[PDB]
């Protein structure tokens, strides 16, 4: 059976795109987002001339910062910039292009070395970024050595060490699919074929009773991967229809606010995936997005949220009053204003990433986890999760 | 129409840096920017005309990782 997601309501799709639209005018390097560009080009929606300026800004920023900048882009982000080039039917080229390719190849080589011949060491970033890097190079018909591919293969193959999310497995599966379709790494062809099936099975076995694969925000990338190949013996069609039901409910309940998440979902709703960047169709008709004319009524209600940090001595626990509809980040700002609380964030393609709390920065294989009561990890970041009145938000330094 | 120290791609109307002016790369759609004007680690190999080291596995992989492209030149 095949993974098919029947077209959703055009109105519903349009309002998703309108969430992306304001970002088209935010061209500062801290806000530039190659994933947004890619998601839009693969969608049924377009931003017209704004897109061309956006790509131009991407090319200026990425090439000047990495070859010649305030907080220049990461290698993982460089990989997504490569996807953005494919989305405009370009191959990375010229002397500047060649150098960018080799920088991404160095990233993979360093992660391979960090992982080790034994496969105990972690990558310095994630296996998600490792897969993303292989995919990005493959889309531009750039080859990586079998030894590089081997680390991704071992990570998903039987008796692998560690546990990977649905997102990570899906990204790996996409990388494997590009290798297979391009007939790259022929000395790993059978293992690559087997790994794709392995990822299929693990993703199907991660489907919740609601219908999501892992969770609501893993479902888009999971669907992208599942759409790329048949899955004989399995009921892929049924699983994907159940996911659509789950996806539809989540959409109608306002689950998708984050621009990166929308950019990963929009291709799915247009029956496209990142694998369509092998043979891109850049001139396919797309509906022009217009700004949602829309009032912005302020709330009149005050809510109180308890913010707590038990990972530090002495511990922090305070009730914070904010306007209803405020984000966790607003709560953090208010806590800082009241005195006795500090924090730090850094920019990412998903928005502000919490890196430090009350002077304590997360170290290697550590992060500040966001939770609500009771002991429940948030599915959104500080700038997207909007706590309800009486909620308790916890920041917890954890190791993974 | 655009700031000094940045060349403007004439057909596009877009503006790009002088470093990119006459640098063999087509950065403008109108190509106006061009005509108008140490030890190596084990398992690595040195690029013939420079200081650079690359992994041995980058030899003959279809992409010039060396400035002088010497890592693909040998292959034929
Ligand atoms: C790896 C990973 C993943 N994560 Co995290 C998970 N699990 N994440 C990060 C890890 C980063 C560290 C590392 N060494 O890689 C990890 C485990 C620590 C992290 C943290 C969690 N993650 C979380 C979520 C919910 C997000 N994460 C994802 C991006 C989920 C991702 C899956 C996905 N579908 O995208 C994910 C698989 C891949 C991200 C990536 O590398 N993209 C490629 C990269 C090139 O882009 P980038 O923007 O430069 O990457 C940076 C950011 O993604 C930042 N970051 C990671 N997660 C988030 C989440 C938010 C909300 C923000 C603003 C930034 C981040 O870390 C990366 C830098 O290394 C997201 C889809 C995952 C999911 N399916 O649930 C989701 C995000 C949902 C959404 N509505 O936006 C947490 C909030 C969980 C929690 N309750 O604490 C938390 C972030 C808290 C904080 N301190 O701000
Ligand atoms: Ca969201
Ligand atoms: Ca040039
Ligand atoms: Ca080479």
């Amino acid at each position: 059976e095949m993974c098919e997601i029947p077209e959703m309501d055009s109105h519903l799709v349009e309002k998703l795109g309108q969430h992306l639209l304001p970002w088209m005018d935010r061209l500062s390097l801290e806000h530039l987002n190659p994933s947004i560009y890619v998601g839009l080009r693969l969608s049924s929606l377009q931003a017209g001339t704004k897109e061309d300026l956006y790509l131009h800004s991407l090319k200026l920023g990425y090439q000047q910062c990495l070859l010649g900048c305030q907080g220049k882009p990461s290698m993982g982000q460089l990989a997504l910039y490569l996807l953005a080039l494919r989305a405009n039917c370009e191959f990375v080229r010229g002397h500047k292009g060649d150098r960018l390719v080799s920088q991404l190849k160095w990233f993979l080589e360093d992660e391979k070395r960090a992982i080790g011949h034994d496969h105990k060491g972690h990558p310095h970033t994630s296996y998600y970024q490792y897969g993303l890097g292989i995919l990005a190079l493959c889309l531009h018909q750039k080859r990586v050595h079998d030894s590089v591919v081997d680390k991704l293969l071992y990570a998903v193959e039987p008796f692998h060490q560690g546990h990977h999310s649905v997102d990570t497995a899906a990204m790996a599966g996409l990388a494997f699919t590009c290798l297979k379709r391009s007939n790259f790494n022929p000395g790993r062809r059978q293992r690559i074929t087997m790994a794709i099936r392995t990822v299929q099975e693990e993703i199907l076995k991660a489907q919740t009773p609601e219908g999501h694969f892992g969770n609501v925000y893993s479902t888009p990338l999971a669907l992208q991967f599942l759409m790329t190949s048949p899955m004989r013996g399995a009921e892929l069609g049924t699983a994907c229809l159940k996911a659509r039901v789950a996806l539809l409910a989540s959409l109608q309940d306002g689950a998708f606010q984050n621009a990166l998440m929308i950019s990963q979902l929009l291709p799915v709703l247009n029956h496209k995936t990142y694998i369509d960047l092998i043979f891109p169709d850049c001139l396919a008709p797309r509906v022009m997005l217009e700004p949602a004319a829309e009032t912005i009524p302020q709330t009149q209600e005050i809510i109180s949220v308890t913010l707590q940090v038990l990972s530090l001595l002495p511990p922090y626990r305070q009730s914070i009053s904010v306007l209803a509809g405020s984000t966790v980040e607003d709560v953090l700002k208010k806590a800082h204003e009241l005195g006795g609380f500090t924090y730090e964030t850094q920019a990412s393609l998903s928005g502000p990433y919490l890196t430090s709390v009350m002077g304590k920065a997360a170290g290697e294989r550590e992060f500040w986890q966001l939770l609500r009561d009771p002991n429940t990890p948030l599915l959104q970041g500080i700038a997207d999760y909007r706590p309800k009145d009486g909620e308790t938000i916890e920041l917890r330094l954890v190791s993974w | 129409s655009c700031p000094p120290t940045k060349f403007q791609c004439r057909t596009s109307g877009l503006c790009v840096p002088l470093t990119w002016r006459c640098d063999r790369d087509l950065d403008c759609s109108d190509g106006s920017d061009e005509e108008e004007c140490l030890a190596c680690l084990a398992g690595e190999l040195r690029c013939t005309l420079s200081d650079d080291c690359i992994p041995l596995t980058w030899r003959c992989d279809g992409h010039p990782d060396c400035p002088d492209s010497s890592d693909e030149l040998g292959c034929g």
